[PDB]
DNA sequence: TTCCCCCCCTTCGGTGCTTTGCACCGAAGGGGGGG
């Protein structure tokens, strides 16, 4: 019965909502009378003109419209910072899942705020004497009251482990099941002392247990069956559902790719047009279904051992990790396909995936795993020593299984003897949006090509392109644009722009390349000539 | 002591980053004892404000200290820190000989906090695997890290220091956050005993209180030019580019005779002999670079920006400036202890050294421009941090291709 | 006349330079998980 109230107010500068009164009157009150029998709903006089849009559903159901009150209620901090994950659950000998019913209907709301959650059925005006369903502050207040109730019991019993998630308790113990039933009985009695009507035998469970897409067996765990829709005419909505289901199922199924399935979503107009699939997307979906065809399982945590988060590369910006504590007995499986930045190579994506796995594992288990990256230590040293950022990877070993990540081409550090030198430049007019890109070598050979709808950066990159076309194996390109040199220095593998892609395709073939920057419009050797050519 | 926000700003609403199990279960065992003796009291959902919190280990003392990220609450209540009362920076501390750093944070654990303001200083201890909702807390006594606390305790600290200051006026006393800089001209052997005497005197005031930094060694480094007899075309091009880039910072820089020296489309490698006119021009340029930059002055109204570059081989460079292309200070940091351990480490002690230098010299922490990706910094900057302050930083993404400070 | 928490991709706007294009980041829209 007694639960201490929590202060609740409104955002300053306005009163409660007041929507027009609505003109069921006796049949629906019978349901509400039962609430008035216990004390869920009270009697409000005409001195409280606040009103909310009433609404009644037929349950297969007062779905009250709170949106104005929901908007004007003061800010409540969202203390639920995540969702418990099965892979972080320690193997408990005895388990019991309690589903607290009448959760929001047994927490008293503060007397000052009661008048705002009004209800109009004309007389008698209703007000929610308890925590309303769908209100903004209901989850936080209920969760904090549950924590305040459950803290003394957890202090009394240290070996009992209780996971709370909104309106549900999950209790585990190393005790024998005969004593575990007893301990659950004292837990239920203590909970019922405070007015919470915890079920005694109706909803208590025995293995397997069920949670959000989570079947929990005595010594394993798995997702609930993910049925991927099968159809011949896929619209965008079905593609979105497919992508979501595959992303959810990737938590335990290894080897999932959804990049080509999502690429079809690009360019669509509305949520109804039918987008035909390609061969890439169809093959990827067939592979996903045929790897999802067999059942796979996870394992629970074990603090006595060390996590080991392997990483593999599935080709063209897709990575997969299998966090485990025992070989071939996974704890968790994931995937990293996010590509940030328009110009990156494989090592940058690998270290991004490493940081992602580190933060996920700190969230879930509490300690960073021992990575086994598919990268040679010498390659990582070469990358991180000669690069302008501060890249780190916590602790790792090497995995000798291809495909293997490595740097592709190495720009030379010093000018190379006996090889040709090219002076490239491009210029594009601001208004006409037309330009020209050209180069002058040391032998006096000059070549220029007009270009259309290419700006200064574009035409500078095309000048680099011509220099790489017309040169030999070794070459020294000299530029005056900072952007071009910056793009080519970071040693990218692939880029969203195709011009950078072909530049990289040529840099792969060349044996030795050196790029040097010189200031523009200041008369440095061949810059005058290559600017006179583009100044025509 | 009433405390108020700056009107028209919402309170701190920053989310808590995930923490290691060791850090979480040390934070819990610190916060329990803090709550037992009234320092912090639990709070409910109705408090909509939150600031991060995380555990560090100072000087590897095997014990754990608790930092609360107050970088936003300070930005809100800068009025209580710069308008109400802020201690002016002693101008003589720039030229001092040796300074020691002490912590008087525990001395701040006695002054009660403003009754209305407490609800803003709320933090949250997370839980592993989201087992239970994060245990929330709020502060009841003055907090260690908020710039309002030095403003409140300035009078009390001054009354504490008046006997020792009067007895020994030679030492210069400065206070930033809850840290104290004591600056002595005495010998190194006696300076330590004098600092121990100061600590004992602080103890004798009923307030408990728990390194020989030498400010005078900090001088603006001069940018240097290459020097060799056989100047290749590529090296002459690099020199001309460097002179162009330095023409902004030094108005007297002139590069014209070398421009006439490079006329033909010559190869970058073949040696081009350098005449006597260019030798005279190089000598004059080095003479100009011998003098320091002219025109840089410190304006307390504007903010300090500190840029960091990585030169590889465990070398970093920093430039503290207010108006762009006019560096208020330049430097270089190098340590082989980080490289054997990590690389974000090197950056972390680099930031600590820069911020300590700027507090001692100017009197306020710079806004950093780190050369690091945000995720790999926010993940790992708590494992090596050891200073009870946290300067504001922004991350750079465009590569600083210039890197002409060390060519 | 359902409220939120969390993840993933895609598109839009702000933002700072690289300076008027280009490359970042975050916030919004779909999906997924239900509680
Ligand atoms: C099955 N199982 C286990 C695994 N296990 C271990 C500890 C707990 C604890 F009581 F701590 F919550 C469990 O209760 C939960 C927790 C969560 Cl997030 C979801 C669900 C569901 N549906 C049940 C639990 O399922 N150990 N031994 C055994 O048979």
């Amino acid at each position: 019965s007694p639960i201490e109230t929590v202060p609740v107010k409104l955002k300053p500068g306005m009163d409660g909502p007041k929507v027009k009164q609505w003109p069921k009157i006796k049949a629906l009150v019978e349901i509400c009378t039962e609430m008035e029998k216990e004390g869920k709903i009270s009697k409000i006089g005409p001195e409280n003109p606040y009103n909310t849009p009433v609404f009644a559903c037929k349950k297969k159901r007062k779905l009250v419209d709170f949106r104005e009150l929901n908007k004007r209620t003061q800010d409540f901090w969202e203390v639920q910072l995540g969702i418990p994950h099965p892979a972080g659950l320690k193997k408990k000998k005895s388990v019991t899942v309690l589903d607290v019913g009448d959760a929001y209907f047994s927490v008293p709301l503060d007397e000052d705020f009661r008048k705002y959650t009004a209800f109009t059925i004309p007389g008698i005006r209703y007000q929610y004497n308890v925590l309303p369903q769908g209100w903004k502050g209901s989850p936080a207040i209920f969760q904090s009251s549950m924590t305040k109730i459950l803290e003394p019991f957890k202090k009394q019993n240290p070996d009992i482990v209780i996971y709370q998630y909104m309106d549900d308790l999950y209790v585990g113990s190393d005790l024998e099941i005969g004593q575990h039933r007893t301990k659950i009985e004292e837990l239920r009695q203590h909970l019922l002392r405070w007015g919470l009507t915890t079920p005694d035998k109706k909803h208590q469970k025995e293995p397997p247990f069920l949670w959000m897409g989570y079947e929990l067996h005595p010594d394993k765990w798995t997702v609930q069956p993910i049925v991927l829709p099968e159809k011949d005419s896929w619209t965008v909505n079905d593609i979105q559902k497919l992508v979501g289901k595959l992303n959810w199922a990737s938590q335990i199924y290894p080897g999932i790719k959804v990049r080509q399935l999502s690429k079809l979503l690009r360019g669509t107009k509305a949520l109804t047009e039918v987008i035909p699939l390609t061969e890439e997307a169809e093959l990827e979906l067939a592979e996903n279904r045929e790897i999802l065809k067999e059942p796979v399982h996870g394992v629970y945590y074990d603090p006595s051992k060390d996590l080991i988060a392997e990483i593999q590369k599935q080709g063209q910006g897709q990575w997969t990790y299998q966090i485990y504590q025992e070989p071939f007995k996974n704890l968790k499986t994931g995937k990293y396909a996010r590509m940030r930045g328009a110009h990156t190579n494989d090592v940058k994506q690998l270290t991004e995936a490493v940081q992602k796995i580190t933060t996920e594992s700190i969230v879930i288990w509490g300690k960073t795993p021992k990575f086994k990256l598919p990268i040679q230590k010498e390659t990582w040293e070469t990358w991180w020593t000669e690069y302008w950022q501060a890249t780190w990877i916590p602790e790792w070993e090497f995995v000798n299984t291809p495909p293997l990540v490595k740097l592709w081409y190495q720009l030379e550090k010093e000018p190379i003897v006996g090889a040709e030198t090219f002076y490239v430049d491009g210029a594009a007019n601001r208004e006409t949006k037309l330009g020209k890109a050209g180069y002058v070598t040391n032998k006096g050979r000059q070549k220029v090509v007009p270009l259309t709808n290419t700006t200064n950066q574009k035409t500078e990159l095309q000048a680099i392109y011509l220099a790489l076309q017309d040169s030999g194996l070794e070459v020294n390109i000299v530029t005056n644009s900072q952007y071009a040199l910056g793009i080519i220095q970071a040693q990218p593998d692939k880029s969203e722009s195709e011009l950078v892609n072909q530049i990289i395709e040529q840099l792969i073939k060349k044996e030795k390349v050196y790029l040097a920057w010189v200031p523009a419009h200041k008369g440095i050797g061949g810059n005058e000539q290559v600017d006179k050519l583009v100044s025509a | 002591v009433p405390v108020k926000l700056k009107p028209g700003m919402d309170g701190p609403k920053v989310k808590q980053w995930p923490l290691t199990e060791e850090k979480i279960k040390a934070l819990v065992e610190i916060c329990t004892e803090m709550e037992k003796e009234g320092k912090i009291s639990k709070i409910g959902p109705e408090n909509p404000y939150n600031t991060p919190v995380f555990a560090i280990k100072k000087k590897d003392s095997t014990k754990w200290r608790k930092l609360v990220d107050f970088r936003e609450l300070n930005k809100r209540t800068q009025d209580f820190w710069e308008v109400q009362l802020g201690i002016p920076h002693p101008a003589g501390l720039k030229k001092k000989k040796s300074v020691t750093v002490l912590d008087v944070g525990d001395a701040y654990f006695s002054v009660p906090l403003d009754e209305d303001f407490r609800k803003y200083t709320a933090f949250t201890i997370p839980s592993i695997n989201n087992e239970t909702p994060g245990i929330r807390y709020q502060y009841n006594v003055l907090p260690q890290g908020w710039k309002g606390s030095p403003a409140i305790f300035q009078s009390s600290m001054t009354k504490i220091l008046e006997p020792f200051k009067k007895q020994n006026p030679d030492i210069v006393i400065y206070q930033y956050m809850d840290d104290l800089y004591v600056g002595s001209d005495l010998e190194i052997g006696q300076h330590r005993t004098k600092i121990e005497e100061l600590r004992q005197h602080l103890l004798r005031w009923g307030l408990t209180t728990p390194y020989e930094l030498h400010p005078d060694k900090w001088t603006v480094q001069p940018i240097v030019l290459p020097e060799k007899d056989s100047w290749t075309v590529n090296d002459i091009q690099k020199l001309v580019g460097k002179l162009n880039w330095a023409s902004q910072i030094y108005p007297g820089i002139k590069v014209r005779q070398l421009s006439k020296l490079l006329r033909g489309t010559k190869a970058l490698t073949e040696v081009i002999p350098l005449t006597e006119e260019a030798e005279l021009e190089l000598a004059e340029n080095r003479e100009i670079l011998k003098e320091p930059v002219h025109g840089v002055y410190y304006d307390p109204s504007k903010d300090l920006i500190a840029e960091i570059q990585k030169q590889g081989q465990g070398q970093w460079t920093y430039q503290i400036y207010q108006e762009p292309f006019k560096n208020l200070k330049t430097g270089k940091y190098a340590r082989m202890r980080g490289a054997h351990t990590n690389d974000v480490k090197q950056l972390t002690e680099a930031v600590q050294k820069i911020t300590t230098e700027s507090i001692v010299i100017w009197g306020k922490t710079p806004k950093f421009k780190l050369p690091i990706q945000k995720e790999t910094w926010e993940t790992w900057w708590t494992e090596y941090w050891q200073a009870t302050w946290i300067p504001e930083w922004e991350f750079v993404n465009t590569p600083p291709l210039v890197k002409l400070w060390y060519q």
